[PDB]
DNA sequence: TCAATTGGTCGTAGACAGCTCTAGCACCGCTTAAACGCACGTACGCGCTGTCCCCCGCGTTTTAACCGCCAAGGGGATTACTCCCTAGTCTCCA
DNA sequence: TGGAGACTAGGGAGTAATCCCCTTGGCGGTTAAAACGCGGGGGACAGCGCGTACGTGCGTTTAAGCGGTGCTAGAGCTGTCTACGACCAATTGA
C-alpha cells in the first residue's frame, strides 16, 4: 500500500 | 537545517525501492527550509495584523491558504487539520 | 509528538524552530503539528513526482534533474517554486515551432 | 548539413543536459575581477563560485528564453540585441 | 583585467541553445557579456556586503545564496 | 456580468495613459480577461485576510496587504 | 484632423491627469461580483473598493506600457492581444 | 533634551525605538539602532519632499499633491529603483510618448 | 507608526519653507516611511539571524541600508545615519 | 538656508 | 548523552457576552456627461518579390582548461575571560 | 500619560589564543575546446500593393454621479474570567 496523493 | 532523515523516510513510503542522491537531498533540505520560512513568515504577519501574540494552527492554516496555490492548499490544509485532530485525540 | 499525529516530520524540531525564529512571542500547541503535516505532505508530493520521473528515465535514484523535471511539469508546484533555481536541474525540453 | 539542423540537434543536446555551459576557470577569474572592485584580498569558497555560476547560467538561459520569444514576436528566427533589450525592459531589469 | 572575454562565443551560444535559440546575431555576444557583467556585479555586491557584515574575508556560498534571495532568485542545493 | 461595465472607452483611456496610439478591436476582451484575473487574485487574498480576522467587511488594509504579497505595494490607503 | 492626431492629444491629456479612468459604479459592481465567489454576504469599505481600483488601473496602465513596447518591437503602432500575451509571459504573470 | 534633538533629527527616535522593540525583529535592540533608523528615514523623507516641492513649483503650485510625489520619484533614478514596485495612489504616470508614434 | 505627519511637516517646513502639502500626499508620505521602516528592520532582523546575534544595533541597520538603498542614495543615507549616531553618542 | 541635498 | 517528552504552577492572552455608534448599504430623483451605434475614409497591417549580407557548418591550428600533485599560510571555527550592554523597573510631569 | 532619567543585573558579545582545513599558488601533461578562415545559402530587410479595420465625427440613449433619506449590520471597545502556553524540573532513551 504505497502512499500516493489524491491531487 | 537538515531534514535528511525524514525526507528519506517519507521517500520509503512513497517509493520504497528508489534512492536519493546527495545533491538531490541537499535540494529537498533547501525546499523544506524555504517553505517552512514562507509559512512561518506569513503566519507571523497574520498574528501581528490581528494584534495577536501567539501563532496557532489557525494562522498556519491561513498562511498555507495564502501561499500555496489552488489544490495544493486544499490538500495541505486537509492534512494539517487531520494531524492536529489526531495529535489532540485521547 | 510526531507519532501521535501520525507524521514522520519532527514536530518537536518544528516547535523549537518556531520558538527560536521569533515569529511570535508565543507559539501554540497545534501549530508545530499543522506545520509539520504541511511540510511532510509537500515533501511527499515532490518526492512522488520526482521518482516517477526517475522511472520515466529508467533510473533507480533521484537526482536534481528529476526534482526539476517534476517541479516544472506540475502547474501548482511550478507556481509555488516559480522564482526558485534548482542547482544542476537543467530546463524543461522545449523548442518553439517558430 | 543544411543550416539549422545541427542547431536543432544542439538545442536538444543542451536542453537535456544539466552541466554548466561556461568553463569554470574563466568564470572564476571573472568573478574575482568583479569582486576586486568591492573589496581587495577577498577569498572565495569553491561552493560560492559554484553557486554564482549556477545562478548566472540559469539567469542567462531564462533570459535567452525571453529573447527568443521577442525574436519570434518580430517574425524572426535570429535573436538580436534588440530582443535582449526588450526582454530586459519588460522584465523590469532595464528602465 | 579583460576577464569578460573568457565568457567565449561558444559558451554564450551553448546557453542560447539551452534557451531554445536557433540563430544568433553576431552582436549578441557582447550584449550577453554586458548583461552577465551587470548581473554578477549586482550579486557579488550584496554577497560582499553580507561577507563584510560577518567580519569575514572569504565569500561563503551562504553569502551568495542570501544575496540571490535579496534579488528574488532563490537557489536550492547549496545549503 | 459586470465585466462589460469596464467599457471600451475606459480601456482605451487606460491605453492612452499607457501611450498607445492605435488599438485593435480584440484588445478589449483581452484586457477584460486580464483585469478579471488580476482582480480575482487580489480579492481572494483580501477575503482570506478578512475571514482570518473573523470580520465580515473587507477593509482597505485587507486589500493593501493582499497587494503587498503580490509585490504591488500601494501608498495612500494606510 | 486626419486619423491619429486626436489619439496623440488624448495621450497627452490622459498622461497629464491623475484621475481614475474607469467609472466607479461598474467597477464596484465587478468587485462585488468577484468577491461573492469566495464569501457570501461580503461587505466592503469605500476605501477598499477605491484601493482595488487604484491598484487595478495602475496595473493595467503599466501593462499597456509594455504592450506598446511589444507592438513597436514588431514594427507596428496597433497593439494586439498577442502583444499583451508576450508582455504578460515575459513579466511572468501567465506563461 | 529630547532624544531626537539629542541626535539633531526631526523624526522621533523614541517612537522608532518602541516600534523596533515591539515588532519581533530580535530579542534585543541596541541604543543607536533607533537613532540610525530615524536618521535614514528622515534623510529619505527630506529627499522626496525636496524633489516633490521642486516639481510642484515647476507646475506653479504651492502645495504638494500625490502627482508631485509621483513626478519626483519617477524622475529620480535612485528613488525610482527604491520605489520600483510601489503604486502611488492618484499619482498618474510620467509624460512619455514613444518617438515612433510622433 | 500611528503617523509621521508632524515630522514630515517639520521636514517640509525646513526643506521648502513656503510649500505646503496635501492631506492625500501626507498619507502617501506616511505609507512611504512605514514601508521603508519595515524594509530596513526586516533586513536587520535577517542580518542578526544569519550571524546568530540576538540584538539589532547600528551596524545591522547600516548594512541593511547599504543592501536596500540603491547607489549614491545609500552613500548619503549612511553618512546621515553615521552623523546622527556620532552626535547622539557625544 | 533651506535643507538642500548634496546628492547628484 | 544530551535531546525529546512529561508533569505541575502561574499568569496573562484571548474568547465571549454586552453596548455603541459608525458607516455600509438600499433606495429615489435629476441632470447630464458619457457611452453606444452608424457611416466613412484612409492609414496601417500584412502579404508578396528581390537583394545581399551575415550567420552557420566544417576543416585546421592553436590555446588554455582541466586534472593530478605538491607546499604554505591565511583565516574560519571554537573555547574560556571579560565587561559593557540592554532589558527591566520606578519616578514622573512634561 | 509617553518617553526620559537613573539605577540593577544578567548575559551577549568582544578579545585573546588555538588549531586545523581549505584556499591559493605553482607545475606539468593531455587533449578538448576555442579560434580562425572559407564558402555558400537562407533569413533579414526593403519596397510595393491591397484591402480592411480602426479612428473620427455625429446623433441618440443610458446609466453614472450627486444629493438626500433612512435603517441596521457589525466594527470597535469594555469587562470577565479561564484555559493554555512559558518556565522549570524530572526523566529517560536513539
Amino acid at each position: 500500500p504505497p502512499r500516493r496523493s489524491s491531487r | 537545517e537538515s531534514y535528511s532523515v525524514y525526507v528519506y523516510k517519507v521517500l520509503k513510503q512513497v517509493h520504497p525501492d528508489t534512492g536519493i542522491s546527495s545533491k538531490a537531498m541537499g535540494i529537498m533540505n533547501s525546499f523544506v527550509n524555504d517553505i517552512f520560512e514562507r509559512i512561518a513568515g506569513e503566519a507571523s504577519r497574520l498574528a501581528h495584523y490581528n494584534k495577536r501574540s501567539t501563532i496557532t494552527s489557525r494562522e498556519i492554516q491561513t498562511a498555507v491558504r495564502l501561499l500555496l496555490p489552488g489544490e495544493l492548499a486544499k490538500h495541505a490544509v486537509s492534512e494539517g487539520t487531520k494531524a492536529v485532530t489526531k495529535y489532540t485525540s485521547s | 509528538r510526531s507519532s501521535r499525529a501520525g507524521l514522520q516530520f519532527p514536530v518537536g524540531r518544528v516547535h523549537r524552530l518556531l520558538r527560536k525564529g521569533n515569529y511570535a512571542e508565543r507559539v501554540g500547541a497545534g501549530a508545530p503539528v499543522y506545520m509539520a503535516a504541511v511540510l511532510e505532505y509537500l515533501t511527499a508530493e515532490i518526492l512522488e513526482l520526482a521518482g516517477n520521473a526517475a522511472r520515466d528515465n529508467k533510473k533507480t535514484r533521484i537526482i536534481p534533474r528529476h526534482l526539476q523535471l517534476a517541479i516544472r511539469n506540475d502547474e501548482e508546484l511550478n507556481k509555488l517554486l516559480g522564482k526558485v533555481t534548482i542547482a544542476q536541474g537543467g530546463v524543461l525540453p522545449n523548442i518553439q515551432a517558430v | 548539413y543544411r543550416p539549422g539542423t545541427v542547431a536543432l540537434r544542439e538545442i536538444r543536446r543542451y536542453q537535456k543536459s544539466t552541466e554548466l555551459l561556461i568553463r569554470k576557470l574563466p568564470f572564476q577569474r571573472l568573478v574575482r575581477e568583479i569582486a576586486q572592485d568591492f573589496k581587495t584580498d577577498l577569498r572565495f569558497q569553491s561552493s560560492a563560485v559554484m553557486a554564482l555560476q549556477e545562478a548566472s547560467e540559469a539567469y542567462l538561459v531564462g533570459l535567452f528564453e525571453d529573447t527568443n520569444l521577442c525574436a519570434i514576436h518580430a517574425k524572426r528566427v535570429t535573436i538580436m540585441p534588440k530582443d535582449i533589450q526588450l526582454a530586459r525592459r519588460i522584465r523590469g531589469e532595464r528602465a | 583585467r579583460d576577464n569578460i572575454q573568457g565568457i567565449t562565443k561558444p559558451a554564450i551560444r551553448r546557453l542560447a541553445r539551452r534557451g531554445g535559440v536557433k540563430r544568433i546575431s553576431g552582436l549578441i555576444y557582447e550584449e550577453t557579456r554586458g548583461v552577465l557583467k551587470v548581473f554578477l556585479e549586482n550579486v557579488i555586491r550584496d554577497a560582499v556586503t553580507y561577507t563584510e557584515h560577518a567580519k569575514r574575508k572569504t565569500v561563503t556560498a551562504m553569502d551568495v545564496v542570501y544575496a540571490l534571495k535579496r534579488q528574488g532568485r532563490t537557489l536550492y542545493g547549496f545549503g
